[PDB]
Order: structure tokens, then C-alpha cells, then sequence
């Protein structure tokens, strides 16, 4: 598995806000280890059973987590995103959706420089089956097993999920990337962990139209992955210049299409599926 | 968001780049009136639309009395200019920006976005101006420079310098381009841009630089921190189906197809559409359900999806989410009552009751098909639009 | 260079930061017409220099009546205060601020510089105000916060809350907190700042954040940037012989002892200051001949260095340089004329024709000792103000 | 030696200016291996006999230089390093005196997060006699030798040269890492180079007044710095709370006076001398 697994501990900074206290509940359900949550202003009070701290350094100081999940509206996420990486904290899962660009554009080098790796934003999360989620996916249709799952949408990623779990593969993790344009990691920093963790053996990566982060990922696995690799691209049929829901999901400059991405995929050499449903049979054939 | 030229231009005036003198025209009158606010012709007029090719349109001419000024203001004024930018329908033109000519040696570019590949916003420019700037990257490579903002330290003169150097300028347009590049990286660090481009970034025969077309995108996530940006929208210049769906929290995309596509994601919903495609089928629209599917939004869904005469079907693929498909199907057989939706309406349902919606589906006895899996669900919307 | 609590004020104010109602007074007039502009009394009336410590030296008091107000500025206005930070002859008090009394419920304090070890602004606060930060510093480490503004960032809501929190502020206070240290960073780097010190930032018996007092320090090197703190500066703060020397591209500034010290180079004009200090004598002064040591800067260094009675000898210490040794002899010989150097000059040159120009100095006759090597010139210098 | 040596090519930032023409000359008359300069706007002329290029890459592309001493006036320091750093230069060293601190406050930053080595500014450069000379230290003074000095003053580093050329011990490098409060290299960088130079067999620390970087010398000395180190430390005459000259000279907040340096240094076991007339001295003792 890669990023999360059943020791990892978890705080959760915008813990007591609808989304944070509605996910956090799940996660709780899930077995993850949550031990606590950050939201400025209700510090020393408890909720779904945890330690509720004005700061992620009070959090961490009490807690040990290293690992944060932001529900915290995009407004203040650079805000929240930059407190976690100042903490210490270092995994760092963003689910909120709207962070200005440019704000992604001053944290993700942040990140960088900091060593924190940062799953988001505008992300479903991360969920090793069996041992840890972190996120607002499902984890009833999630079956532990052995293949890797990276990509830039949620709903999208529920289906090879589904289709993975029919098969009887099962996923070693899941990572939702998410869907803006500058995101904490990309597809290539996934690969790398799946491609050097033991119990993945296959590798299910779904993208979209927009950006290039497809194309360097085929490179990059034509040259340093071994494991299988399938691959899916949605939005052949969408219009250029187009926002199609996710703020990344855009054809800019005529370049970023669907097609040059599935093309670049079978260069290096990527099982890629043209439709949806067939992620499972294409991991199959590979397996 | 997109900003139109004269807004742009006002814009860029506000933090001392140059543009032609220039007034934005709601009536003929105004337009009339311009020639002499603006001084000795002959004058630009230039309808104001979102999309660009407004030239290659008829939308822009260089005109010598205040009578062809007025003339083509009460041509376009009100009309709707199509260019090869716009859909076949075009976009209203409420505006025409009547400015000087201007005497032009050469024509630049000066161009920028955030380039997610190195995750900087980078700067481009190059002395292939008044082509498109697409064009002249895939032909032309190596007449395309580029510096890229580091976020550490904001825009340097010596990127701009770079820039300038690069396109021989020499003089004082070395400092004039530098200053450009200035003030536009900052405006799109301080406005929150998404794009910024000048094309084309002229030198004029009296040796100066001028911004004479300005094409800016906002950054429209960061909108609640640009309160001058937000009071410009023009939401005339899209689809009102759009910002109709977005006050519902529903992202709506119309296409050419006649298969309405009613999913819950960005990623499901085209990869819905693809599939619908894959199998023969046209969609129609990308519509993704963003919210909590309730009745009421998958409502507005439907009337949004609907309100579009060529959709002959609707496939609703919806997994997961936060309510449970029972639910789900109540609100999409109360949806498609009330809306008196009118077409078949084909529905992949997967989750909690995945079946008991599909059952609940099959027993309202409207014509809705709850189908078994995502090829089926394909396959039954292709089907049921043949011969329609 | 420093600012006035006044000038502070003004700049907390341009900035949404809190200070009380006070009117910067130039004559006991205003002072006292200030009382009815501010409101009701009492009134805190303050002498304006940049020491500290003008409380313990009587130059801030509460007063109740407008003849107190107008009674303390006759008593201080054209009078120098003297404290504990200025040296026993004190700072011109040119200007009274007359403010609104403040109900202090408790105080706090909050700060900046630029901390040289970890190459960062670090803001620092304190439940600890209204007592010299250093002393609480020094005794009570763990009520010191601090927090480093990251330069790829800049300030972050989250230190100013990190600051509020660990100073145990709660409710609007956090917010009132953040504000002022989002402002305070904000202008830390937008007027390039060296300092800014708020002692105390008092919470006020009403319940809000308020600063009292307000230090600033400007980086000079900033100033040709910072045009409105450049017209700031007030120059009679100040030893007048700094900013003459300044304008003769000299470094000065003045010490307790008798024996003058013109050096080229900072470092080697507190190196020569200690190694006279080594060898029995008593600096009188810090002169670094920062430009090239030309006749007339030279006879402008001994104008300043003598402008001080107590200095009975001048050592002259120059190492290298643009000018040639025998050049810089005719310029000491020159100014040692001119100036009508009245004491002995004791000179070591080292470096082009070092020797020649000690021959120089030899043959004018003037009371002007050319040293064989510094430890020399020091004994030299020092055994010249014996019993003088 | 360090830093620089025969083989170092040179652009110089400022060339065609007062100060960049002068020592320039000064360079070119020593065998530096000056190979052009940089001055926006007379790019294509040549100076010196050398060619002038408007931008620093320019430069690099045409000559291969690695290192650009800077001599441009403060308020276009920060672009001229940022634009050095920028175009690959590994090695800048910045003459000019005044820069805002909080321009150096960034700059140091990218300094160190590029990989880029800088001495300065407000410094006087570096010389490893006999092979190169960058900035303005006399190097009539200085004989090919053994003894590494590091100083945040130039005259007093002059000093420094003249005894330890007197002694017949000889420089190996002399960096002068300037005055400023901020500087691009601090003691301890310049230290571990002598340490591992297999030419400096002692090492000449010079500093003053202000900050800490002395202290925080003194404690890396102790621990990782075997070959023998005489230190000096200027203005323990000096007034708290008043700028001497250089930019760093202040004390300020009490903290960082000469005697607490002086103090700090030998508690590391550092070889201090009182008097800065007595540095060749004390090597001799340690030799
Ligand atoms: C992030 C997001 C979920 C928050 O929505 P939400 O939970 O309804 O918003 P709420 O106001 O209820 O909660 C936000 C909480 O964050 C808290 N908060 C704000 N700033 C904070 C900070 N810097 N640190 C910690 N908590 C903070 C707020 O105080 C609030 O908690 P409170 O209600 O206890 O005061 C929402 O804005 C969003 O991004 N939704 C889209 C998610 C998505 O679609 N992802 C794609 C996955 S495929
Ligand atoms: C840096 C400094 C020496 C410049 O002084 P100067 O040479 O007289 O100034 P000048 O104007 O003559 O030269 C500056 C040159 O830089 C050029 N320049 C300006 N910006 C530039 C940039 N970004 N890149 C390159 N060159 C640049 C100027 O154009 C000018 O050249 P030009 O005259 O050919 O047009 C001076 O400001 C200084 O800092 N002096 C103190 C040095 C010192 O005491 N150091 C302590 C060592 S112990």
C-alpha cells in the first residue's frame, strides 16, 4: 500500500464544520485514526469523541498525527494547507474544492521544499482498503487487494474501483489526485510509490482532458515502471477551451486533449481502455 | 471568468500600461460621440464579445466619419457577432469599443497563463503578433520566449528585460516592454488572472509600445477575493443555461448531441458522455450533478438538460454521492413528472439500493429505464434515440 | 532609521491598525487645543523623541485639565529629554503628542526585526508588555512567541492566530490579533522595516487590542524606495555630526573618549578603536573614511572628529584604499593646515608608497607623527593625550 | 584553496560601469580569467577587450562562465543576483554595498534553495593569491600559501593578509563575506571549506559586532573543524544599538557583542588574539 495504512494517525483541520464532522464520522466508522481536529476558535472542546485544538502544532503536539485531511473552505485553505506543512505534518490530504490557482502555485512549492507530501486539493482522498481512509470515498465497495489506483476524479475513480473489486484484484490503495490544474501530486509521484510498494502489482491510472501531467506520466512510465499499467482518459468527446466541471478538466492552447493522451499512454507502452467499463477486463488480461 | 477588451484595456490603464484612447459604447449615440472625444479619425470601432476572430467576423473596422461610426454601431449593437470562437449562435454585442487608430510598425505578442507543467505563471512573448499564437508555437518554436514568475521572489525586471532582448527591441522599448511585463505579471498576481493576452503588443511608428487588443481571463476560483472582477462578469456572453445550473451547483456544458447526460461527477459525467459516444451516441451536454442529488436539484437538472430541443433522451448515471439511489429515484421519477420531461430517460443507479431505486424506477411505470451497468446503460440511450 | 511614536501612529493608522485619538503638537497651542478635539480627559501628554524610556524620564504623564496640557508642553517643548536610551544630553522634544487616555485591562507585546540567525522577519509577542522585552527575554523565555514570516508566502493568518493563542486570547481578541499582526507584517515589508515594536499592545478594559506606544525602525538602505519615510526622518534626533559626515560619504559616530579615530573601513575603524582601547587610550569616536580619501574629505573627517572637545589627539589609520599613501599624506598635512588641527596627529599608512608619505608627513613639520606598523600607532596616539 | 582558483571564468554584472571598469581592470592585470560582462542595454560592445553581453544568460552561453562578481548599485542588486542565479551562475559575488535587507532576506533564499554559492554583498570578494581575484582587495599583499581567512570586514582582512604574508605563511583563500546583516555565506560555510581544503592548513576568522553568526561559528568549530583557527573580533569598544559602518554592525537587543564572540570562540576551543596586530602572531603559535 502507499501513503496511508492503519497506523497512520490523522487529524482533521476544519474537523467541526458539516463536511469535516460528516467525513470525520465515516473515517471514525472505517477504523482510521483519527485523533483529533484543528478549527481555530474551538480549541479544548471534544467532538465525535476526539480532542478539538485551536492550532495543527496544539494537535500534533498532543496527538503525534502526521497526516492532515482540510475540509476547510477554499478561502482559507492556502491558510490551512501552509499551517499543517508549518506544523510538521507531513501528509497532507486536501478535499476542498475552489483554492484559487495561484494559490496551489505558492503551496505546492511549499510543499516541495518542505518535504510534505500533499494529496489534493479538490480531491476524494486516499483509502488503503482494510487499514486506513482518509477522504470521502466510499469504502464498502473497496476490497483489499492488489491494485493501485491513481486519479484525477472521484466518481470516476468509484468505478474501477467497483471493477476491481468484481474482479476479485481488490486495491492496495487509492489515490485521488484530484481535479485542479496545480495539484499537491501528481501522477508520476503516484506511479513511484506503486511502482516500489510491494503489494501493488497492477496499476490503474484515469485522467482527463487538460494539462500535461498524462503525457510526462507515460514517459515516465514507459522508462521506470515495470508493473502493469492501465489506463483511462475521459473527455474524448469534450469541447477545447471548455471548463468541464473540474477547474483543471480544460483544453488550453489546443493542447491536453483526451486522444493525445490516450496516444502517449500507448506509446510507453500502458494497457489504455476506451471505454470506462472495461478497466477490470484490461486488468485481467494484464494480471 | 473572461473580461471583454474594454475591460481589459481599463484595466491595464489602471496600472499604467498604454492602450489607444478609447470609449465603450452602449448605443449608437455614444459610439458617434466618441469620434470627437477621441480626436481627428480615422477611428476603431470594435464589437465587444468574450470570444475572438472578431476581425475575420466583420467586427472590427478602422472607419473615417462619425456616420460609418453610428452605422456600425446600429449594425451590431443588440446582433450577435459570430466568429470561428463562438458556437454558430454567436454572442450578443451590448458594447462597441470605439478607440484611435493607431499607427502600427510591428506587431508583438505578449502572453500569459499558469503553465501547469513547471506549476509557474509563465510569460510568453514573441514577434509573431497578430497571428494566433498556437500557430506560431507549432511552426515556429524557436520565435516563442518564455520566462516564468518565480513565486519567491514576484516578477524581476530582468525577465522582462530577457523577454524584450529576445525580441530585439533596443531603446526605450527595452524599458517600456520591461515595464509592461511588470505591471502585467503583477496585475495577474494581484487580480488572480488565469490569462493574460496582448495580441497584438504593438510598436507604433512613433516608436512606442501599446497594448491594441487585451484579452484577460480571471481566475474564477478566486473571485471572492476580486470584488472589482466579480462586478464584470458578463453573463450575456455564455450559454444562461450555465450560470442557471451553477446557482443550482450543477456544472452545465451544452454540446452539438441529442443524448442529455445527467451525472454526479466531473470525471463520470465525461466519461459518461464517452461512453454514450463509444456506443454510437451523441451527447448532448456534460452536466454534472455537484450537489446532493434531491429531487429539486435533479429537478433543475432535468428542466436545465431539457431546455435544449435536440435532447431526444437523457441518460442519469449517478454512483455514490450522499443520497441514497431510492432516493435518487424518487427524485428523478419526481423530476421527470413535474418537469413533464417528454423523453425516454434511461438511469445507471450504483450504491445504497442500487436496486430498490432501479425496482423503484421500473414501478412508477414512467418511461424510465433503470438500467443494469454502465455498457447497458450505454447501449439503452443509444437505442432509444434511433429514428429520433 | 527611526521614526517617531507619532509618525508610528499615523503609520498604524494608514493601515487599519488601532492607536488612540492624539494630535502631534508643535506648540503649547495646539497641545492644548488638542484636549477638546480628543474628548473628555484625563489626556496623555507625550514628549516625541526616538529614546525610550521617556516614562522613568518624566516625558509621558496624564494630565486633567488643558492648563496641564499646555503647562507640560511649555515645560518640554525646545527642551531635550534625556532617558536611559539617549546619551546624558538627550533628544530635542519638537513635537508633544496629546492622546486619549486609554483603560489598560492588561498589556502585551508584540515586535519585529529581521532575526540574522534564522535569515527570517520574526515577529515575537508577549503577555509580558510595558516591561523592557529583553529582560523578559532573558528571565522568562517561555512567554516570548514567536514566528517567522516565511518569504515565499508572506505573513499567514495562522501565525498571527499561533501568536494570539499562546498569548491566551480568546474571542474577538483573536481576531482583533491577527488583524493588527497581518497589518504590522504587511508593513514590515511593504516599508522595509527593520523594526517594529508595540510595547505595550494593551487590551483594553472595553476588550480591544490598542497599541500604546509604537516603535519603528526603516532599513535605510530601503529609503531610496520609501519615499514617504524618507521625508520621516527628523535629523535633530540625531548627533548632527553623523548625517555632516554622512554627506561626505563618512561613517561617524561618537564616543566618551579623547583620542580620535580616522580609519578607512569599518571593521579596521573598530579594530583601531580597540586596539588604542588595548593600549591605555580612550576612543573618541567611530569615523570610517568610507570614500577615497581625498584632501578634502579628509580635512572634512578632522573638521568632524574635532568638533569634539574632548578630543586631544587623532590617530589616522589607513590600510590601502583608491588614493596613494603619499597622496593621502598631503591630504592629512593639507587638512592638518586647513583645519587647524590644534592637537597631534599620529598616522599609520600602509600600502603604495606607505613609506613616502610617512617621509611626507616627517617633512611638513607639522605635528603629525607618521607610526612604524598599528601597535606603534596606537602607543603613539596614546602616550600624545598623556595628561592632556 | 576555495572557491575560485585559476581556472574560474568570470562575467562581471556592472562591467561597463565606474566600479565594474576599475576592478575589472584590477582582475584582468591579476590573470582572473575574466571572460566578459554584463550591462543591460550595450550588449554586443566590448570592453576591456571583452565582450559585453545585455543579460547575464547571454553571457553564460557565449563564455561558459560560472562565476559574476556583481558591482551594480543596490536598488538593482536583488534582480541583477536573481538574474544571475537564474542563468546558471554557480558563483556570485556581489561587491555592492547598501542593499535592503529584506532584498538580501529573499535573495538568500533562492541562494539556497538553487544550489548557488554567494559571497556578499558588501563584502570585497574573494582572492586565492596567485590564481584569482574577484572584487577589490589589493593583491599586491598577498603571497600563495596556507592560511584560509574569513572576515566580515575588508580592511581588517587586509590586515589579516599583510601578517600572515609578513609571517611568510601565505593565503591559501581569502573570502570576505561582507558586512551586511544578511550575507550570502555566513563563517560556518566558508569554514567547512578551509576545513576540507586540503591547501588551508590554518584559518584566519575575522569578525565584529552583531548578529550571531560568530557564536554559531565558534560551536561548528568545536565540532567539526580540526586545522587550527585564530579569530579576532572587532568593536568591543563599540556602542549597543548603533549601526558602525557596516549594515550587521550592531549590536542589537544587547545580544552580540565582540567579548561575547570573543568569549563564544574560546569556549570552542579557537585561538582568540586582542590585538588585531597580533593575528600572524598567534598563527605562528598554532603552526
Ligand atoms: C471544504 C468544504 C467541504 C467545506 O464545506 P463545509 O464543511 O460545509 O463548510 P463549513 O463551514 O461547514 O465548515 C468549514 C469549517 O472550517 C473551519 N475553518 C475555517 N478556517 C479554518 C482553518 N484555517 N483551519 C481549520 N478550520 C478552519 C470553519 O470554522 C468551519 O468550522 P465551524 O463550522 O466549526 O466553524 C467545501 O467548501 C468544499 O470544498 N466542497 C467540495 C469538496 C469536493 O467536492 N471535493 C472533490 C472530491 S472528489
Ligand atoms: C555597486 C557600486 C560599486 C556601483 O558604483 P559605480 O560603479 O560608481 O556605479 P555606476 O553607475 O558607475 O555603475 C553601475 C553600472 O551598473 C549597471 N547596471 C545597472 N543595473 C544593472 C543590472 N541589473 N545588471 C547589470 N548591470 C547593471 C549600470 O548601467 C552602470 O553601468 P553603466 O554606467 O555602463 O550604465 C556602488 O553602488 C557600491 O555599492 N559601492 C560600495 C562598494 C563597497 O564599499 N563594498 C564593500 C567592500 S569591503
Amino acid at each position: 500500500s502507499i501513503l496511508i495504512d492503519k497506523n497512520t494517525k490523522v487529524i482533521c483541520q476544519g474537523f467541526t464544520g458539516s463536511q469535516g464532522t460528516f467525513h470525520s464520522e465515516q473515517a471514525i466508522a472505517y477504523g482510521t485514526k483519527m485523533v483529533g481536529g484543528v478549527t481555530p476558535g474551538k480549541g479544548g472542546t471534544t467532538h465525535l469523541g476526539l480532542p478539538v485544538f485551536n492550532t495543527v502544532r496544539e494537535a500534533v503536539a498532543a496527538t503525534g498525527a502526521t497526516a492532515s485531511v482540510i475540509y476547510v473552505p477554499a478561502p482559507f485553505c492556502k491558510d490551512s494547507i501552509l499551517e499543517a506543512i508549518d506544523a510538521g505534518i507531513k501528509l497532507i490530504i486536501t478535499i476542498t474544492e475552489g483554492i484559487p490557482t495561484l494559490d496551489m502555485l505558492t503551496v505546492k512549492v511549499k510543499l516541495d521544499e518542505a518535504g510534505v507530501r500533499m494529496i489534493g486539493p479538490n480531491c476524494p482522498g486516499v483509502i488503503t482498503p482494510g487499514e486506513c481512509k482518509i477522504g470521502i470515498q466510499p469504502g464498502h465497495i473497496h476490497k483489499p487487494g492488489k491494485v493501485g489506483i491513481v486519479s484525477r476524479s472521484g466518481t470516476l475513480t468509484y468505478e474501477a474501483v467497483k471493477q476491481t473489486t468484481d474482479y476479485g484484484f481488490g486495491q492496495s490503495t487509492c489515490v485521488g489526485i484530484g481535479g485542479d490544474p496545480i495539484p499537491g501530486s501528481n501522477f508520476i509521484d503516484i506511479l513511484e510509490m506503486f511502482e516500489k510498494d510491494p503489494q501493488t502489482e497492477a496499476i490503474v491510472m484515469i485522467g482527463e482532458i487538460g494539462g500535461s501531467a498524462e503525457e510526462e506520466a507515460a514517459a515516465y512510465i514507459k522508462e521506470h515502471v515495470t508493473k502493469p499499467v492501465v489506463g483511462y482518459i475521459a473527455g474524448v468527446t469534450a469541447p477545447k477551451g471548455k471548463r468541464m466541471g473540474h477547474a483543471g478538466a480544460i483544453i488550453a492552447g489546443g493542447k491536453g486533449t483526451a486522444d493525445e493522451k490516450f496516444a502517449a499512454l500507448e506509446a510507453a507502452g500502458v494497457k489504455t481502455v476506451r471505454s470506462l467499463a472495461d478497466i477490470g477486463e484490461a486488468l485481467k488480461t494484464v494480471l | 471568468m473572461n473580461l471583454h477588451e474594454y475591460q481589459a484595456k481599463q484595466l491595464f490603464a489602471r496600472y499604467g500600461l498604454p492602450a489607444p484612447v478609447g470609449y465603450a459604447c452602449t448605443t449608437p449615440r455614444e459610439a458617434e460621440e466618441a469620434a470627437s472625444k477621441i480626436g481627428a479619425g480615422p477611428w476603431v470601432v470594435k464589437c465587444q464579445v468574450h470570444a475572438g476572430g472578431r476581425g475575420k467576423a466583420g467586427g472590427v473596422k478602422v472607419v473615417n466619419s462619425k456616420e460609418d461610426i453610428r452605422a456600425f454601431a446600429e449594425n451590431w449593437l443588440g446582433k450577435r457577432l459570430v466568429t470561428y470562437q463562438t458556437d454558430a449562435n454567436g454572442q450578443p454585442v451590448n458594447q462597441i469599443l470605439v478607440e484611435a487608430a493607431t499607427d502600427i510598425a510591428k506587431e508583438l505578442y505578449l502572453g500569459a497563463v499558469v503553465d501547469r507543467s513547471s506549476r509557474r505563471v509563465v510569460f510568453m512573448a514573441s514577434t509573431e503578433g497578430g497571428v494566433e499564437i498556437e500557430k506560431v508555437a507549432e511552426e515556429t518554436p524557436h520565435l516563442i520566449h518564455k520566462v516564468a514568475l518565480d513565486p519567491l521572489t514576484g516578477p524581476m525586471p530582468y525577465q522582462g528585460r530577457e523577454l524584450a532582448f529576445k525580441l530585439g527591441l533596443e531603446g526605450k522599448l527595452v524599458q517600456q516592454f520591461t515595464k509592461i511585463f511588470m505591471g502585467l505579471a503583477t496585475i495577474f498576481l494581484e487580480r488572480d488572472l488565469a490569462l493574460i493576452e496582448i495580441n497584438p503588443l504593438v510598436i507604433t511608428k512613433q516608436g512606442d509600445l501599446i497594448c491594441l487588443d487585451g484579452k484577460l481571463g480571471a481566475d474564477g476560483n478566486a473571485l471572492f477575493r476580486q470584488p472589482d472582477l466579480r462586478e464584470m462578469r458578463d453573463q450575456s456572453q455564455e450559454d444562461p443555461r450555465e450560470a442557471q445550473a451553477a446557482q443550482w451547483e450543477l456544472n452545465y456544458v451544452a454540446l452539438d448531441g441529442n443524448i442529455g447526460c445527467m451525472v454526479n461527477g466531473a470525471g463520470l459525467a465525461m466519461g459518461t458522455m464517452d461512453i454514450v459516444k463509444l456506443h454510437g451516441g451523441e451527447p448532448a451536454n456534460f452536466l454534472d450533478v455537484g450537489g446532493g442529488a434531491t429531487k429539486e436539484r435533479v429537478t433543475e437538472a432535468f428542466k436545465i438538460i431539457l431546455s435544449d430541443d435536440k435532447v431526444k433522451a437523457v441518460l442519469v448515471n449517478i454512483f455514490g454521492g450522499i443520497v441514497r439511489c431510492d432516493l435518487i429515484a424518487d427524485g428523478i421519477i419526481g423530476a421527470v413528472a413535474e418537469v413533464g420531461v417528454n423523453v425516454p430517460v434511461v438511469v445507471r443507479l450504483e450504491g445504497n439500493n442500487a436496486e430498490l431505486g432501479a425496482k423503484k424506477l421500473a414501478d412508477s411505470g414512467l418511461n424510465i429505464i433503470a438500467a443494469k451497468g454502465l455498457t447497458d446503460a450505454a447501449q439503452q440511450v443509444v437505442a432509444a434515440v434511433e429514428g429520433k
